[PDB]
């Protein structure tokens, strides 16, 4: 490319190479929004899938004749929760706790993640374990006792 | 702990060109071929150049130490469940480690084999700014021993050089301890508050 | 006497102003009094040169050398140790090299299972 | 002191004494030993904590600890901006203090600005990154302080600023406020005696900087046992 | 023969402790960075250390509020004070010593 | 107003120093043993704003530590890597040396002065001393000096040449350290002993000379063109404690650091002056024993006078079954005849 | 390779100095070279006096003990090297209207 | 500090042979080990009471509290 | 201005023949040092190139060499007068520098090897 | 997961399971459809030769060989020109703009002033000196 930039008189003298260094690593000349780098992982139980370091459900249905799109699965619980309804919000939760004790080979039961999974989704949101998330109870010196 | 003399020999001569292991992942990684001498002056200013980069040299150890590591597959294959002076429903240290009352066969194999690379952190042994691992070495030394392979074992002795390079997996090991103390202190107590 | 981008004096040894800035044709110090009445050099001109390694990229690390990263076959593993596997029975089975608990505690040297993906501790 | 093992025992201690520590009330007691820079060498430490004193500010820079013969220590900080313009840095009781380099690089010898500039131009002309950087850092001052030409008027405007924060006293002049300033805080290895030698080594720590800058010099790392004494 | 074992010179040094010369010498080296330290306070040339500390501190001065009444000059009025001068030319910390 | 500095720890200070911390500076000597008494002074701490960042990279093992700093003695816990000691050679600089006779030398070598020259540049070699830029040469000038100024110090030239100065000769690298040819005498450096290979002297090395040499380890390892330099015992690199060990090469190294935080919180002999002394505890170990696997420098630091244990038939054997997860069956009549009493 | 000496010669005639490069003074004057005196490598002086600068100098002081420059003629029949030997001014220059120092004070 | 009475492990009295190694190198002059053979020198179960005492006792005996000087 | 005594003028000056004609005349830029004696040689093996290793009353001497600045300043009759003799400033044209080196003795590899 | 209720999670993931009948290269074409082009990936060299007559900036670009932008990151010659074309301008006409004010304002801070400290964190500027000297059996 060729472009020859005239300025003004009054105006001194500045460094032009370095504000191209910062443009030409801004610009983006093909992004599907939200979404930065797909990688084809190593083939996991057979399963050819991929592998997408964002979260945008909306523009990944626009490429289903390479994508099966009722089988996607992500780890942002609260973008599921946003599309998907609340009961996949649900089941991701339950993935997502196992997707941690199963790299440390560690197996809780299911019992045990099922019941954290619908107390966290009892009122339709992901409700948090915090000072925020107690703020629907009914008992409450358990409230002032917490913090 | 004491095997008979062969599994030098099973060692030695592959061993001495252990030299020639590392040499050659330190030519699988350069891109160069035809197993040229280390001291290439060309070979160097590649070496040289995979030193300044962080991921760069990451896969320079990760190349080696998936090869050198295939050395310990042809000592501990072949050595400790038989080159060993006492055998099994006798030998008390295999009684232990084969049957669940105390260690494993790592802990064998460091004993009675080798101890292996001594990689930190999943890389390998840092360097200085010059190319040097230790003072005791050619800089940009293509060498397991430089990268950290210790040949010896406990039984006979690790030499002055292997032993510092242990020493680094122990006191980048021990600060793991010293970090951890309370992470899941108030998360169990903010369950046991809510599913209370 | 002019070097690079920047205009000068005789006398003082100064900076001189910018010959665009200044009023017709004359140049001078501020120190002593440089004598540029005509503005000799008042046509001026240099190259610069960016940083070709401040844009790194995937296409970079095909355009060197050496090796930049790995490709998708070129990390073979051989820390073969022949012990038993109840997953998928793979015997091979490599190490990695840490040491974990304060020193109270044994070697904390870990495995990781071979065929499977089965993930093992070497807790003692 | 000069007291024989045998001695010790008629004095009442252990005959071989350790000594070379101190009795605090019966506590015996010892100053521990500090791992701190070594001395007089400038280094080339790269830091995202610069980054926090505001905008345009870079993340590399030189940083120097000059003790005095009487080992008193001194860190003069030398950053460097997007802008061009290189700040100087110190501390005299518990502050920070920035100024521009070439106001100091006026006040140590007798310069004029293109005895400053071929100063910093040894060689390497056809380089375009010494040659076009080290322009604003010539440029920003001219038209910050154009009333500022010479090295006795540069000391009116430098002991002017800082006089009142170190407390000098009302019989010496914004000058020798000045001076006493240029032997107290910058590169205290000499004090006086040395301020042509003091000039050199700013021409050092900025040629050495923009061989950072550029990366033709990799960042020294403190932790490395052979920046630290 | 490689080394050497002792049980006869511990006893010719228990009983009776040397003279001229402090035994075991690595051991006196082995706090040298202590002892030598606190040395070169006093010992060194230009007087030591603390002796040199206190010639980089030596005027702290102020003025006085008195006009020097002369003739009614340029120097009568915009006056303030004469010139007194604090400071500190030679220290040295003497040897403990006892006194009531 | 400086027993308060010695009493509490505390650096008080209206003006304020060059520091960056105001506490900690000063410690108890315990007296518990003799072992850990004495590694209070060989004892350094890296700095105690270092607590702060968790990022390992002040508190990792380093190369550049090789026979300056011990990589096994130091504690476990929460100060495991800033709290590293010296090492059993590590020989600190206290006076300056003289600096009036060098550049009288340099000039005579091939170094123009600094003020004649008028050049810079990482492309030359800049000769300083002490931070005070003297010379402009090239870099295989420089790489000459650095060897033609070692003749010239460790034999018998001139008595302005000292033999604790530090010749750091930068060699130069495509974007690595910055070369130039640095020389350092002053006051506070750490220096260990070596040796010299031609002119075979003992010779003087900073940590600073040390990156970028090439020091062999023993003399059956010594190879050509590279190694200018070898060391008179491999165990010139750990700490006292460390290195009294029996058989240290043979344990796996968490149980060497293990052993110096093991081998301090004993009782032993906190001394012999107990008669005329006052402590607020005193733990006293009545009938000492010198060890009989013992070390060659476990004689010349003298811990024969300071006897900290004692030497007992071990049977390794699993016979009770009162004994394991480390528990050990002492003899009762081992104990009733006297076994490692004490008040 | 070999080129002859003409003699040698000592005495104050010529100064031989290092400057900034690209400085063109009025060359209608004179110079003044004093000389103090103490049986060595002497404080030589730079006097540079016209009309429009007034500026000084001096010689160096440090290293004067293996240094002294030298000025050399040579001739194509002879083939040698002279010496008009000179320690070596580096000084600076100025103007006479850089003097206003200003008040120091604020009254 | 003094010599056990009893070996610890064995039990035999070893109050009884500290005393002979001046006059084995100064009377009988010898080396160590042909010094350290004859007098009744028997067991490395309790042998080690010749090579492993300190006798710091006399350490202590020069600190006196009750003596002038 | 001579602002301290002891400062004397310059009365009596030697010839300075340089004639700079138009045979040819060239003001070179020799250098030297004092650290030899000034009039004791009269053999000095110089060239273009650095084919200049000397060795006079035993000491490591060559001409270090590098040409990639100064004035000459002469007097006119009897005041020193510092007058630039020139053609329009001077230019200075060869680096013939008086120098010392030093060098090691050989290394003796062969002895500390102990097999 | 369980605390602190995730709207922006720092690292996330999403998988996507392709169909059965794509091959490899129909989906590793198929990675270089989505994933994000900076322009900074395509761009080698960029030349800048400074003249004045009235300052006047010549700025000229080096991208990489044809055959390899076009099938690493499947972007044409023209999808380039209409990124510079529409976006690297009106971002490079911002930021020189946007830099001439800070010629046009104050040409540089007052020197004499005192900022806050310099290796002082704003949180009690030290970490603790009470207990961080304990061996782990104390």
């Amino acid at each position: 490319c060729e472009f020859k930039l005239e300025l003004a008189a009054d105006t001194e003298k500045l460094l032009m190479v370095n504000i191209v260094e910062e443009i030409c690593r801004k610009s983006i000349i093909r992004q599907i929004p939200h979404i930065d780098r797909c990688v084809h992982p190593e083939p996991e139980n057979g399963k050819r899938v991929l592998v997408t370091e964002g979260v945008n459900f909306q523009a990944m249905w626009d490429q289903e004749a390479f994508i099966d799109v009722d089988g996607i699965t992500s780890n942002d619980v609260a973008a599921v929760l946003k599309t998907y309804g609340v009961e996949a919000a649900r089941n991701t939760i339950v993935n997502e706790i196992n997707n941690v004790f199963s790299r440390y080979a560690i197996s809780v039961s299911f019992r045990h993640l099922d019941l954290i999974a619908d107390m966290m989704t009892r009122q339709g949101t992901y409700l948090a374990f915090n000072r925020q998330g107690m703020e629907t109870s009914t008992s409450s010196f358990m409230k002032m006792s917490y913090e | 702990l004491r095997l008979t003399a062969e599994g030098n020999k099973w060692r030695t001569d592959i061993l001495k060109t252990s030299v020639d292991t590392g040499r050659e992942a330190a030519a699988e990684v350069t891109n160069l071929d035809k197993d040229t001498p280390a001291d290439d002056p060309e070979l160097l200013k590649r070496l040289q150049e995979i030193l300044r980069d962080n991921n760069k040299s990451g896969i320079l150890d990760a190349v080696t130490s998936s090869k050198v590591n295939a050395i310990t597959s042809q000592v501990v294959s072949k050595c400790v469940p038989d080159g060993t002076m006492k055998k099994f429903p006798c030998n008390s240290m295999q009684a232990m480690a084969l049957s669940g009352a105390k260690g494993s066969n790592v802990n064998v194999s460091q004993i009675m084999c080798l101890l292996g690379q001594q990689a930190l952190e999943g890389r390998r042994v840092p360097v200085m700014v010059s190319g040097k691992t230790l003072p005791s070495f050619k800089p940009y030394e293509t060498d397991a021993m430089a990268g950290g392979y210790v040949k010896g074992r406990f039984y006979s002795g690790i030499k002055p050089q292997e032993y510092y390079f242990h020493c680094m997996a122990g006191r980048e090991g021990l600060i793991d301890t010293a970090v951890k103390t309370s992470r899941s202190g108030y998360l169990q107590r903010c369950l046991t508050k809510q599913l209370e | 006497s002019v070097v690079g981008s920047l205009i000068f004096c005789l006398d003082c040894g100064d900076l001189l102003e910018n010959p665009n800035a200044v009023l017709g044709s004359n140049v001078e110090c501020s120190q002593c009094k440089a004598i540029y009445p005509k503005s000799q050099f008042s046509n001026l001109k240099v190259v610069t040169t960016t940083a070709d390694d401040a844009f790194p990229s995937s296409l970079r690390a095909k355009k060197s050398v050496v090796k930049t990263s790995l490709k998708k076959n070129e990390l073979k593993d051989g820390a073969t140790i022949k012990e038993k596997c109840p997953q998928c029975g793979n015997e091979e089975m490599n190490y990695h090299t840490l040491q974990l608990r304060s020193a109270d505690e044994g070697a904390t040297v870990f495995y990781t299972c071979t065929s499977c993906g089965y993930k093992f501790r070497t807790n003692n | 002191n000069k007291m024989s093992p045998y001695e010790l025992v008629q004095h009442k201690e252990e005959s071989d004494e350790i000594g070379g520590y101190f009795i605090v009330n019966g506590i015996e007691k010892l100053i521990r030993m500090l791992i701190v820079q070594r001395r007089n060498h400038p280094m080339a430490i790269i830091r995202p904590s610069f980054a926090n004193r505001g905008a345009s500010y870079s993340h590399y820079g030189i940083q120097i600890r000059s003790v005095r013969p009487d080992q008193t220590s001194q860190t003069n900080v030398l950053h460097y901006l997007n802008d061009g313009q290189v700040t100087f840095r110190f501390s005299w009781r518990k502050n920070e203090y920035l100024v521009p380099v070439v106001m100091i690089l006026k006040a140590l010898c007798h310069t004029s600005d293109r005895e400053i500039f071929d100063g910093i131009i040894g060689n390497d002309v056809k380089d375009s990154f010494l040659t076009d950087r080290l322009e604003l850092l010539l440029r920003g001052f001219k038209k910050r302080y154009p009333h500022l030409q010479n090295r006795t008027q540069v000391l009116q405007y430098l002991g002017d600023k800082f006089r009142v924060v170190f407390q000098a006293s009302p019989d010496q002049s914004d000058l020798e406020v000045g001076q006493e300033v240029l032997d107290r805080i910058v590169l205290v290895h000499l004090g006086k005696d040395g301020s042509q030698d003091k000039f050199r080594m700013l021409l050092f720590m900025i040629r050495k900087l923009y061989s950072l800058v550029a990366g033709e010099c990799s960042p020294d790392n403190p932790d490395a046992t052979q920046h630290q004494e | 023969r490689t080394a050497d074992f002792r049980t006869l010179e511990r006893e010719s040094r228990f009983i009776n402790p040397p003279k001229d010369k402090s035994a075991f010498p690595l051991l006196q080296e082995a706090v040298q960075p202590h002892i030598g330290s606190f040395n070169a306070l006093t010992e060194g040339p230009d007087g030591g250390l603390l002796n040199l500390g206190v010639k980089d501190i030596g005027e702290k001065v102020i003025f006085d509020g008195k006009p020097l009444n002369s003739e009614d000059e340029i120097s009568n009025s915009g006056y303030l004070g004469n010139k007194l001068s604090v400071s500190v030319e030679q220290v040295s910390i003497a040897k403990p010593m006892s006194n009531d | 107003k400086m027993q308060y500095f010695l009493s509490t720890g505390n650096l008080v200070s209206q003006s304020g120093l060059d520091l960056q911390q105001v506490s900690g500076y000063t410690v108890v000597a315990e007296k518990i043993n003799f072992y850990r008494f004495i590694s209070h002074f060989r004892m350094v701490h890296r700095g105690s704003f270092f607590a702060q960042l968790k990022t390992t990279t002040v508190r990792k093992l380093l190369p550049e530590s090789w026979g300056f700093l011990c990589p096994v003695h130091t504690p476990d816990g929460s100060p495991c890597g800033l709290l590293n000691h010296f090492a059993h050679k590590c020989r600190i600089s206290t006076q300056q040396s003289d600096v009036s006779r060098i550049p009288s030398i340099l000039y005579s070598l091939g170094v123009a002065p600094a003020s004649h020259t008028f050049a810079a540049g990482p492309s030359l070699c800049c000769v300083q001393i002490d931070g005070k830029i003297i010379g402009w040469v090239s870099h295989e000038q420089g790489k000459i000096i650095a060897d033609t100024l070692r003749y010239w110090k460790v034999e018998g030239k001139t008595p302005g040449l000292p033999i604790d100065l530090e010749i750091g000769y930068v060699p130069p690298s495509t974007r690595g350290q910055y070369p130039g040819l640095y020389l350092f005498g002053g006051h506070s450096r750490m220096l260990r002993p070596v040796r010299y290979l031609p002119l075979d002297k003992e010779d003087i090395v900073g940590p600073f000379e040390q990156v970028y040499m090439n020091i062999a380890v023993t003399p059956q390892e010594i190879q050509n063109n590279v190694h200018t330099h070898v060391e008179f015992t491999p165990t010139n690199i750990l700490s006292i404690l460390a290195n009294l060990t029996p058989f240290s090469d043979f344990n796996q190294s968490p149980r060497n650091m293990y052993q110096c935080q093991m081998g301090k919180q004993t009782m032993g002999t906190p001394g012999v002056a107990l008669c005329h002394r006052s402590d607020n505890k005193l733990y006293r170990l009545q009938t000492g024993q010198t060890p009989i696997v013992k070390a060659n420098l476990y004689d010349d630091y003298g811990m024969d006078n300071f006897p900290n244990g004692f030497n007992a038939v071990v049977a390794v054997i699993s016979y009770t079954g009162y004994d394991m997860d480390d528990a050990m069956i002492i003899n009762k009549s081992a104990d009733e005849r006297g076994f490692g009493y004490g008040t | 390779s070999e080129i002859e000496i003409e003699s040698v010669q000592d005495q104050p005639s010529v100064a031989v100095g290092s400057f900034f490069k690209g400085f063109r003074a009025p060359s209608d004057t004179t110079f003044d070279l004093y000389k103090k005196k103490k049986s060595e490598k002497d404080e030589f002086v730079l006097h540079g006096e016209n009309e429009r600068l007034e500026y000084e100098g001096y010689t160096d002081s440090s290293s004067q003990a293996s240094n002294q420059y030298v000025v050399g003629l040579f001739n194509p029949e002879k083939k040698s090297i002279q010496l008009y030997k000179a320690p070596v001014l580096v000084s600076k220059v100025v103007s006479k209207s850089s003097k206003n120092l200003r008040g120091p004070k604020i009254k | 500090m003094i010599v056990p009475v009893r070996c610890f492990s064995c039990g035999k009295v070893v109050g009884d042979k500290w005393e002979s190694y001046l006059n084995l190198l100064q009377e009988d002059e010898l080396d160590e080990g042909t010094a350290l053979s004859r007098l009744g020198l028997k067991r490395y179960c309790c042998r080690r009471m010749i090579l492993t005492h300190v006798d710091l006792i006399e350490k202590f005996l020069r600190y006196n509290p009750l003596e002038k000087r | 201005f001579s602002i301290p005594d002891g400062f004397k003028k310059c009365k009596h000056l030697k010839n300075f023949p340089l004639n700079g004609d138009n045979k040819q005349q060239q003001v070179w830029l020799i250098k030297f040092p004092s650290n030899v004696d000034i009039s004791k040689l009269k053999s000095l093996p110089v060239d273009f190139e650095s084919s200049t290793t000397m060795t006079i009353d035993k000491h490591d001497y060559k001409i270090m060499d590098d040409t990639d600045n100064m004035t000459l300043l002469v007097p006119s009759e009897s005041k020193e007068s510092l007058k630039i003799a020139s053609t329009a400033p001077l230019q200075f044209d060869k680096v013939f520098s008086v120098s010392e080196t030093a060098k090691i003795p050989a290394i003796d590899y062969s002895k500390v090897r102990v097999p | 997961i369980v605390m602190t209720a995730s709207a922006a999670i720092k690292t996330p993931q999403m998988t996507l399971p392709i169909w059965n009948d794509v091959s490899d290269e129909q989906a590793d074409t198929f990675c270089k459809s989505i994933s994000k082009v900076l322009l900074s990936e395509v761009i080698d060299k960029v030349i800048v030769t400074e003249t004045t007559g009235a300052r006047s900036y010549v700025i000229h670009m080096r991208f990489f060989d044809n055959n390899e932008y076009s099938e690493e990151y499947d972007v044409s010659k023209e999808e380039l020109q209409n990124v510079i074309s529409n976006q690297f301008i009106h971002l490079l006409e911002a930021a020189i703009v946007k830099e001439i004010k800070k010629q046009k304002r104050t040409t540089g801070p007052d020197i004499g002033v005192a900022v806050p400290r310099l290796q002082t964190d704003v949180a009690n500027s030290s970490s603790n000196s009470k207990r961080l000297e304990e061996d782990n059996d104390e």
